[PDB]
């Protein structure tokens, strides 16, 4: 394919590149704990009119 | 990023999170979950080259993986990568699969590199051999020893030198804007 | 305003002639680049890394990668050829004699050292360390300047001939010159004692072989001392090795430039390809991506074009080095200034990183003395002309001596061939020509 | 051995086809057919697409000319070398080592070839070497005698003088050897009788 | 396109409609009204030197 010919002569020819493919995906938590106080707003004893 | 991830020995200042090397790619990143620094190197890559005696002389071939440790490349990883049973030789150029290294030295036929060459020889198989510089001759230097030729031979040798290349002209307009 | 040089006036007259009375054997160093680093570039992941989308446009853009890979391959193949022609001149590997006595001539510095791990001469080891500042199969860090290239794909291919094999070739060339002189180059090596071989070379420069023989010890002391001065001269940091260093510096500068062109936007919104694919929509991404590929492609083309021009210069140097190998090292060369300065006696080759260093042994006349001279001598009505010398007048008696060294001889019929008459020639001086 | 001439033909041919394949390259356009772009695109937007194609073809043309110019210099260097070999070897005997053939260069004969010149170098190669015992000079009557144009040689019994390249033993004569100095100064001197005709 | 048109001697398969050269430019085509394979070649060109 690389030589684009059916016959190939004596010698050494660079043809392609081999690469290892990623096994799986990783995403990283920033350890964020800035949770919203909407819960106690939801868990409110009284609501406005 | 995409690459194999390992621990990082190099220290990081508190403000800096990731580090880019002289290649300007991030070579070390600190884990957001656990502030420990980790070293990132890309997944192993390399180019492949095929050593072939020629289509006339059988279809047996040997392939060399440039600049890659023999243990680095698995036998599984499009091609079957032959097999571990196939002879594996580790060279400075890289890992070579499918050729027998021999201790006999022969004149180069296909240059693998770093003093290694391969050829199709018989039970014909591809064999990798160390370069043979030439025949070893020792000439006896002495205080009073001289050699004088008693005969001569007339030899004719051929030298071939390119002189001219095919003159070429280009009609620019029809190549760029044809018809 | 710079000085062109010192101003010297040489007194010219009809009668005045200067004949040297002593000689200085000088050894000069010539450094010629022979090869450059063979570089191969993975086109796709130079253009874009882990960019599946970019592979589509790159395939759509054309097959530009094939020519760049082919053009770089031609340079790499040619580089290995250049070292082959320069060094592999002699087919037969020659081994140095176990006896190191060569009539007082000391070759320890240029001869390979068995004690040193690499089979290299003390000069060669010094040459390597001077250039070793510019130069990883383990790639333990990288699975560090080398990785900055392979992380982008710019890869260095190891030379086909390693340094030890080159060192073996140089030692073989050294053995042939000491043991056989010029004979090993033309045909089969013929042993000849070194004083005779140097005496033969003295005849080549025009000095009779006798002059060397009486002054053998003085020549040996001069030659041995001259080799020593080369070591400290090479040990001096300002050196001609920069020419060899320029080749590696040129390779390094080009490799860094390609790295910068990656960060170069070429007018793009962001140098990073990931930003192009992420923020913008696929329609907007293509316009920004296409400008990036064109800029990356142009940098690769300029690098290959520049590399081809630089490779041609090394080829011209390699052809010059190969010619210097055959014309000077293998045999005595009458071409003036081709090998060293002054009359060339012989040359010694020493391998260097990516180059070859030539040690030219040259004959330099010294201690000249003025003399009065006549074109011919009239003795018995027929003019006599010196066969192979010059008529030199001591001031009281005339003498004939060789033209490169002062050895006065009494005029004889054997010394001077007779021709013509006396009156025709101008400046002919009356004298007596002794007949044996 | 004519592969060098063959390579010149291959490089020019292969580069020529390369320019042809670059025509089919899209260069980011809609089609590689210029007439198709004109039909498929109205003039305002067509300019954007045509320009991308135009530079793509133009860049390929520029690269081919640059490759040819570099190739032309390489051939010119070979031609200048070949012209030098024409004069230095064919027109006269050359003392430059290995410039004209291997060994001592007797003559050279030129033969024409397609896009090149073939040189037939006639060379003198010594053979059948025979070892001998030699001395720097001969001491005969208290004066050291040096060989005028030969080398002193004895096979074991009688000393002789011969030319360096070929073994032809001549008896030591006064005409054969020039005499200078005394015997003691020269190291390695060997006693023998210098015959006087 | 612009060119000179002659009857094409190239044997042309029933499913095949277009022919392309090494450069992949269309060199043969079948007429729409009646399927007639016709080779297309460029009109005569040539450099001129004075
Ligand atoms: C001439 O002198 C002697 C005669 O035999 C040779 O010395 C030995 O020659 C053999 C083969 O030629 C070598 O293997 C030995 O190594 C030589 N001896 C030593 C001590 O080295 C010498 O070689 C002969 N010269 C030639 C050109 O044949
Ligand atoms: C030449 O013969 C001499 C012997 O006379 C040797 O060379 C050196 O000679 C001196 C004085 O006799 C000794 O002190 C040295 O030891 C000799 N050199 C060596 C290396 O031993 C030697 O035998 C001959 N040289 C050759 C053949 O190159
Ligand atoms: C020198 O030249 C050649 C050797 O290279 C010799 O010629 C050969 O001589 C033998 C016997 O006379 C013949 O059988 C061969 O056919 C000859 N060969 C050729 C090519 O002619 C010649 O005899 C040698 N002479 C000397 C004195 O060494
Ligand atoms: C040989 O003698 C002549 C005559 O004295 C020298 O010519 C003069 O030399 C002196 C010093 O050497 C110079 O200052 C003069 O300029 C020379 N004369 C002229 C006209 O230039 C000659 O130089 C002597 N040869 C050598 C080698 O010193
Ligand atoms: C060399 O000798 C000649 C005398 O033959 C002088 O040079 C010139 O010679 C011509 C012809 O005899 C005279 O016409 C000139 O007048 C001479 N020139 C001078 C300056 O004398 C001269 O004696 C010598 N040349 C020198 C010393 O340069
Ligand atoms: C020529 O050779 C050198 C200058 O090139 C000189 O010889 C010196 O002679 C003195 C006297 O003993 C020694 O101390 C020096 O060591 C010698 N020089 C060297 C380099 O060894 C002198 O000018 C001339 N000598 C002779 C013998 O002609
Ligand atoms: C050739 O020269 C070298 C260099 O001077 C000599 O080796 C030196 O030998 C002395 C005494 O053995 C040591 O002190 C030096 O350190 C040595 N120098 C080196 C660079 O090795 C050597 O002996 C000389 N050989 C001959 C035959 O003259
Ligand atoms: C010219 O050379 C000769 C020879 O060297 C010198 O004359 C010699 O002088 C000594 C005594 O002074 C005599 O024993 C010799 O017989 C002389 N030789 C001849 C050939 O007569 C003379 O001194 C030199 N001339 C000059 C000007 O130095
Ligand atoms: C060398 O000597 C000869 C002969 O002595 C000189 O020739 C002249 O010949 C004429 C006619 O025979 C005579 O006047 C004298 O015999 C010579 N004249 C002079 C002035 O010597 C010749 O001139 C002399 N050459 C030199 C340079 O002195
Ligand atoms: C070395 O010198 C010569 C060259 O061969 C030999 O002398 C000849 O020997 C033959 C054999 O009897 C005689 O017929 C000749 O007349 C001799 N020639 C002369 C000039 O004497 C000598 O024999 C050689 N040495 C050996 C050991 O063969
Ligand atoms: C070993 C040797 O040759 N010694 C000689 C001696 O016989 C001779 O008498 C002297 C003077 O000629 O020179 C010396
Ligand atoms: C190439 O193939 C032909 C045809 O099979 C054969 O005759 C020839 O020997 C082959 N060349 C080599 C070098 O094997
Ligand atoms: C050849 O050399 C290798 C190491 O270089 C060694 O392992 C082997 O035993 C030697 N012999 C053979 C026959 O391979
Ligand atoms: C390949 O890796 C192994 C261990 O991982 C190591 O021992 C060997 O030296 C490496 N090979 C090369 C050529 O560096
Ligand atoms: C040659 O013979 C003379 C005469 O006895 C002698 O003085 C000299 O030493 C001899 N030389 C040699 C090398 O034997
Ligand atoms: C129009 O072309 C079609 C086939 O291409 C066919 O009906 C006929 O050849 C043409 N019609 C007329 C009326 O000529």
């Amino acid at each position: 394919c690389t030589l684009k010919s059916f016959t190939v002569e004596k010698g050494i020819y660079q043809t392609s590149n081999f690469r290892v493919q990623p096994t799986e995906s990783i995403v990283r938590f920033p350890n964020i704990t800035n949770l919203c106080p909407f819960d106690e707003v939801f868990n409110a004893t009284r609501f406005a009119s | 990023g995409t690459g194999v991830l390992t621990e990082s020995n190099k220290k990081f200042l508190p403000f800096q999170q990731f580090g880019r090397d002289i290649a300007d790619t991030t070579d070390a990143v600190r884990d957001p979950q656990t502030l420990e620094i980790l070293d990132i190197t890309p997944c192993s890559f390399g180019g492949v080259s095929v050593i072939t005696p020629g289509t006339n002389t059988s279809n047996q071939v040997a392939v060399l993986y440039q600049g890659v440790n023999c243990t680095e490349v698995p036998v599984a990883i499009t091609w079957r990568v032959y097999s571990t049973g196939s002879n594996v030789f580790q060279t400075r150029a890289g890992c070579l699969i499918g050729a027998e290294y021999v201790n006999n030295s022969y004149e180069c036929d296909i240059p693998i590199g770093a003093g290694i060459c391969a050829s199709y020889q018989t039970s014909q198989s591809i064999i990798a051999y160390t370069m043979s510089l030439g025949a070893e001759n020792s000439v006896a230097y002495s205080n009073n020893s001289i050699a004088i030729p008693t005969n001569f031979t007339i030899s004719v040798t051929t030298e071939i030198l390119p002189v001219s290349m095919t003159k070429t002209s280009v009609d620019c307009t029809m190549y760029i804007c044809g018809d | 305003t710079m000085s062109l040089g010192a101003e010297n006036s040489v007194a010219y007259s009809n009668n005045s002639i200067a004949i040297p009375t002593n000689f200085t054997i000088s050894v000069t160093t010539e450094i010629l680049p022979v090869s450059m680093t063979k570089t191969s570039v993975d086109c796709t992941m130079y253009i874009c890394g882990d960019s599946t989308e970019c592979s589509n446009l790159l395939l759509q853009y054309g097959s530009f990668c094939t020519q760049l890979k082919r053009a770089l391959t031609g340079i790499a193949v040619e580089q290995d050829k250049n070292t082959q022609e320069v060094f592999a001149q002699v087919k037969q590997i020659y081994k140095t004699p176990p006896i190191k006595y060569f009539g007082g001539f000391n070759f320890s510095q240029i001869l390979p050292d068995p004690s040193k791990p690499s089979k290299r001469s003390p000069i060669e080891d010094l040459l390597f360390n001077k250039v070793t500042l510019a130069d990883i199969k383990q790639y333990g860090d990288c699975l560090d300047l080398i990785c900055a290239q392979k992380f982008k794909g710019l890869t260095v291919l190891p030379p086909l001939l390693t340094d030890e094999m080159i060192a073996q070739y140089t030692s073989a060339l050294l053995a042939g010159t000491i043991t056989s002189g010029w004979t090993f180059g033309a045909g089969p090596a013929l042993q000849i004692p070194f004083p005779m071989q140097m005496a033969y070379r003295f005849n080549g420069i025009g000095v009779t072989q006798n002059v060397l023989y009486e002054n053998q010890k003085l020549i040996a002391n001069q030659f041995n001392s001259a080799i020593g001065k080369i070591q400290d001269s090479l040990s001096s940091t300002p050196s001609a090795l920069g020419k060899l260093q320029d080749v590696v510096n040129h390779n390094a500068q080009a490799l860094n430039t390609l790295v910068k062109q990656l960060s170069s936007k070429f007018g793009a919104i962001s140098s990073v390809l990931n930003d192009i694919f992420s923020r913008l929509d696929p329609p907007e991404a293509e316009v920004q991506i296409d400008r990036l590929i064109t800029g990356r492609l142009q940098s690769l083309q300029t690098y290959v074009t520049q590399q081809l021009i630089r490779a041609a210069e090394i080829r011209a140097s390699a052809n010059l080095a190969a010619t210097k190998m055959s014309e000077c090292v293998l045999g005595q060369s009458k071409r003036v200034d081709f090998c060293g300065k002054g009359y060339h006696l012989m040359s010694f080759p020493q391998s260097a990183p990516h180059g070859v260093v030539f040690l030219h042994v040259t004959y330099v006349p010294a201690q000249e003395k003025n003399f009065t001279t006549a074109p011919a001598i009239c003795h018995d009505g027929k003019a006599h002309f010196p066969r192979e010398g010059v008529f030199v007048s001591n001031g009281t008696h005339w003498f004939v001596t060789q033209r490169n060294f002062y050895e006065p001889q009494i005029i004889t019929t054997d010394n001077t061939f007779v021709s013509g008459n006396c009156d025709v020639v101008i400046g002919i001086v009356n004298n007596t020509v002794y007949d044996p």
